[PDB]
């Protein structure tokens, strides 16, 4: 209500906010969000693992490949390149290059066989790409898929134990196979919980 | 195209005061949208393969390891000269049941035997409690012990 | 609650039951709620009795019965012809008289010779399989005799005649013919087949792409492909709801980007000169 | 064997007091390591920052 009133008053975006808050309510969407959030502690811990791993890679890149961290840039008017050595600029450049495919590739200087540092640069690029981009991102997505598997297993177990067994009574629907008292009227007439209430 | 809001905008690079907010905006968009939402739709698809294969396997094992109309679970017919392979064919074959249904339908509503009248009474008016729900007259032994 | 055992003569009408519907009723019925398959079995029993009545009535047709027996053959011929003619309309559409021999027919001639050698090798080793390979080789040889447009017209005419003789087979092989016209109009597969026939006829008439459409509609049929599409579509409501979640989330990000990073939204573009 | 060692070490108590709160030492070491990594990360040009 406060969001709707402030949207009617102040600058009137605010309806995206209430739209998010209200569409987020429905059951299947809330189920898939519960899949991403029910096991959130492993997700944030492996995100912290990604953070410390790229911090290590930034340390190594600052140590040896210090002059290969130039980036293309276009300035806004009031040499189209810049170089950074602060190890916050290195970490933010490396998190800039965390996405976009190869990783530390296609943003650095591409030495190509002339410098003595070519083999170490290739090893650095390939090793970053493998461990970080394959393993860590695949770990977070494996965690998410595993949480779908666990959540669906819990829901199926709950549904089958709700349908194929009695309530208060506790019996397992195979005891009522014969002898003129079947399960369908044992639920309704003998062990109905509404009669207990 | 990969990063998302990156590699299409102006790439401020450390001079403007808005550099940190731009980096936070880029990284936050990439994380939530591109990782989480796309991974959510693909996790939904993989989970539907898992559920569909589970349903198919359950259907196949309950079709093969249990009887049809009879309902028994193939471990009751372990001995005593009536095994499951001929219980299916000779005792509880559903094709014989379809033959009986069409025998009730085709015949001339009279001059038939005793049980056919009872079955046609249960067919025309009311429910289907004339089927062998869980019993097969082969698991039952002799009544000499109580006699 | 006592149990009996009765032996009876099998009725003479029950032998007029096909193996396909036999396997279908064995594999399709399901346990309703109380772990039992009886309830759906009785309804499909009534339907099966009606189907056997129709089969007994249609046994005295035999020319229509001969047409209705080999409907899988008509389906296979239609599918193979559709795939082949889609391959021909795909490779060659500049047409304007492609038969000019501007170094294409020499490579096409070598490819035809290699395909004929491969077809001969396949017919030699695998004699029982590959009946349609001879028809494909004959259709390829007819392309070297007449132009591509007459060959395409001949293939389209053969496709539409095969479909119009397959529709009569499908009508004969089902009991909906005597229930009326609205009963078969309400049917889904019948509407799909008439849509297929309309697509094939309009492809023979109007501008002649349309075979990609019927190819999609017909390849989409088979069981394992339909199973994986059923995997993507059986839970489609969560998929569209999380797509809507993506839409509102990028709408929020667009709002923020419009609010502060308004001047950083320039994009590279090349214009076409006038 | 572990209970024999525990009974022998109960008469230590200053060493026993040290050995009781080892989770506290682990927590202090971890928090200090995280904080000092954050400080060495943000500021390394040093040369008198
Ligand atoms: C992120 C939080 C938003 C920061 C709040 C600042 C509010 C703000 O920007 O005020 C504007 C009002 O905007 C808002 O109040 C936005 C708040 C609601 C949007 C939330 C979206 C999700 C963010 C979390 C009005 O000023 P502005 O528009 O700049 O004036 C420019 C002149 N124009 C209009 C001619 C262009
Ligand atoms: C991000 C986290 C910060 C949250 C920001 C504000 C959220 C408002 C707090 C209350 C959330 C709330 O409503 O809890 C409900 C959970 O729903 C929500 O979370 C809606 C809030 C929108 C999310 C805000 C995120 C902003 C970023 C619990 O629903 P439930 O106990 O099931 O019973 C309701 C009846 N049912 C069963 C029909 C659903
Ligand atoms: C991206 C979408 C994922 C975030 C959704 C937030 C969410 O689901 O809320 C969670 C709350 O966690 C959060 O606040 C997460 C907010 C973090 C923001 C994500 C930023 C990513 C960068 C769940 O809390 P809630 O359903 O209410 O209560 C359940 C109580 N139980 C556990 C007893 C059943
Ligand atoms: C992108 C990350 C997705 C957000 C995950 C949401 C989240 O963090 O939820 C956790 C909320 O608690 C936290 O872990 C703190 C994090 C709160 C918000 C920080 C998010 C930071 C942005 C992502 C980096 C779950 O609580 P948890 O600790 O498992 O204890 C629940 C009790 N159990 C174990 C018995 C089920
Ligand atoms: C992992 C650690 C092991 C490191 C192996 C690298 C060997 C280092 C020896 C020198 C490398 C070398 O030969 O450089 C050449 C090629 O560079 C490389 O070899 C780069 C090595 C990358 C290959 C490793 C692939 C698998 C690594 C997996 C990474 C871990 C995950 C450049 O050739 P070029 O300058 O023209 O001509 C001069 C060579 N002559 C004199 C013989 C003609
Ligand atoms: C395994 C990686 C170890 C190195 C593999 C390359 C083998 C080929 C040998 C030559 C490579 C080379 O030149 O090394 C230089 C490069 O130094 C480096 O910094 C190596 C690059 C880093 C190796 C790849 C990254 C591995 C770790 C990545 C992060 C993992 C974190 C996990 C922590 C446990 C050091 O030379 P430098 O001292 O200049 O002196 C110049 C050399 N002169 C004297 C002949 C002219
Ligand atoms: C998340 C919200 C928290 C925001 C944290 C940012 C801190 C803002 C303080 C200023 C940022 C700063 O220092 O800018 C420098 C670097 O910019 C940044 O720090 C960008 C911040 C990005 C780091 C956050 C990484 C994790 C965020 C995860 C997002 C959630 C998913 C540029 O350095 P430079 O202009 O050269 O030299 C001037 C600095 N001197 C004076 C000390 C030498
Ligand atoms: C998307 C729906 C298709 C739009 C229908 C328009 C029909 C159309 O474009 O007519 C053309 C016939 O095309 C069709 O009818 C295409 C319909 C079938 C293709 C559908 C494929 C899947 C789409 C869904 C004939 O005109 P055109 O070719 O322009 O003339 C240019 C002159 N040329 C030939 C020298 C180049
Ligand atoms: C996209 C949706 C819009 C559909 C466009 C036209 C489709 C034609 C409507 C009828 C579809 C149809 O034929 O239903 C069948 C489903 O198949 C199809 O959907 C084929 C139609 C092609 C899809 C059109 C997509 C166009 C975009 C049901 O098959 P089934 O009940 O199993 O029994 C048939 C026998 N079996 C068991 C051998 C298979
Ligand atoms: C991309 C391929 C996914 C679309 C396939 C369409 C499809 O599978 O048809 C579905 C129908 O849904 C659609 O019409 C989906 C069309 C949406 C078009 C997708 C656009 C994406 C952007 C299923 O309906 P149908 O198998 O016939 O009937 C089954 C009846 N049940 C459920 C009782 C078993
Ligand atoms: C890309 C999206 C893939 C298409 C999914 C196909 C789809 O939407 O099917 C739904 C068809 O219904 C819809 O949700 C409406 C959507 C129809 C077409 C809109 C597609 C728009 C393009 C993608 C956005 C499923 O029906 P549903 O609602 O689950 O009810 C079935 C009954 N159950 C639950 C008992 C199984
Ligand atoms: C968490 C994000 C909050 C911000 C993190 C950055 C911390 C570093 C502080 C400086 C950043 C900065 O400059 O922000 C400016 C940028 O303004 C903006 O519009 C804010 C940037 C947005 C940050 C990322 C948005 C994260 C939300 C993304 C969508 C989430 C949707 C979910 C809804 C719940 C506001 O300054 P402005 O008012 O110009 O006036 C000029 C400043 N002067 C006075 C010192 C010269
Ligand atoms: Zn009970
Ligand atoms: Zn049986």
């Amino acid at each position: 209500l406060l969001i709707c009133a402030m949207g009617l008053f102040v600058h009137e975006f605010f309806y995206s906010l209430l739209l998010f808050d209200l569409v987020y309510r429905e059951e299947t969407l809330l189920n898939v969000i519960k899949s991403v959030t029910r096991n959130g502690r492993p997700i944030i811990l492996t995100a912290a693992l990604a953070l410390i791993l790229v911090y290590l890679f930034s340390i190594v890149g600052y140590l040896f490949f210090k002059d290969d961290f130039i980036l293309e840039v276009d300035r806004l008017p009031n040499k189209e390149h810049t170089c950074e050595t602060l190890l916050m600029c290195i970490v933010t450049v490396l998190s800039h290059g965390l996405r976009s495919g190869g990783g530390v590739g296609d943003v650095l200087r591409k030495p190509s066989k002339e410098e003595p540092l070519f083999a170490a640069r290739v090893i650095y690029d390939l090793l970053f790409f493998f461990m970080v981009i394959i393993i860590v991102l695949n770990l977070i997505f494996g965690v998410i898929i595993d949480t779908f598997a666990d959540l669906r297993s819990e829901k199926q177990k709950k549904e089958e134990i709700l349908k194929t067994t009695c309530f208060i009574c506790g019996l397992e629907r195979d005891k009522f196979d014969n002898k003129t008292v079947t399960f369908e009227e044992h639920i309704k007439e003998e062990h109905n919980m509404w009669h207990y209430l | 195209s990969g990063g998302g809001v990156g590699d299409v905008l102006r790439k401020p690079s450390k001079e403007e005061p808005l550099f940190a907010a731009r980096v936070i905006y880029d990284l936050l968009f990439f994380f939530m949208v591109i990782i989480i939402v796309l991974n959510l739709i693909f996790g939904v698809i993989i989970d539907t393969f898992a559920d569909l294969r589970s349903e198919k396997q359950k259907k196949e094992e309950i079709l093969k390891t249990t009887c049809f109309i009879c309902g028994l679970e193939r471990d009751k017919f372990d001995n005593k000269t009536v095994t499951f392979e001929e219980h299916i064919k000779e005792e509880h074959n559903m094709w014989h049941y379809l033959c009986f249904i069409v025998l009730v339908k085709v015949k001339d509503s009279t001059e038939y035997t005793g049980p056919e009248s009872y079955v046609a009474e249960m067919i025309r008016e009311r429910n289907l409690d004339w089927f062998p729900r869980m019993r097969a007259m082969s698991l039952v032994s002799s009544d000499s012990e109580g006699e | 609650r006592t149990m009996e055992q009765i032996v009876f003569p099998v009725p003479s009408i029950c032998e007029f039951l096909t193996k396909e519907s036999k396997l279908r009723i064995y594999y399709t019925t399901e346990r309703d709620e109380q772990g039992s398959k009886i309830n759906d079995f009785f309804l499909r029993s009534e339907d099966l009795f009606n189907e056997m009545n129709w089969q007994k009535k249609l046994r005295a047709q035999p020319v229509l019965y001969w047409c209705a027996r080999n409907m899988s053959f008509w389906s296979s011929i239609s599918f193979n012809l559709a795939v082949l003619m889609n391959l021909l309309v795909a490779f060659f559409y500049p047409f304007k008289g492609v038969r000019g021999g501007t170094l294409e027919p020499h490579w096409s001639g070598l490819l035809w010779t290699a395909m004929l050698i491969s077809l001969a090798i396949v017919i030699a080793l695998p004699k029982p399989h590959g009946i349609r390979a001879l028809i494909a080789s004959t259709i390829l040889r007819l392309i070297f005799s007449v132009g591509l447009q007459p060959t395409l017209f001949l293939l389209g005419a053969f496709n539409v005649c095969n479909k119009i003789i397959f529709l009569m087979s499908f009508v004969g092989n089902c009991g909906t013919f005597t229930r009326g016209y609205r009963a078969m109009v309400l049917d889904v597969e019948f509407l799909y087949h008439l849509l297929y026939l309309l697509i094939c006829a309009m492809g023979l008439f109007v501008h002649e792409f349309f075979y990609s459409l019927l190819l999609f509609d017909l390849v989409y049929r088979e069981e394992t492909l339909l199973n994986v599409i059923k995997s993507v579509t059986r839970n489609g409501r969560p998929i569209i709801l999380t797509a809507a979640l993506a839409l509102i989330l990028v709408y929020l990000f667009s709002i923020v980007g419009y609010l502060f990073f308004k001047d950083d939204f320039i994009l590279e573009v090349d214009r076409l000169p006038n």
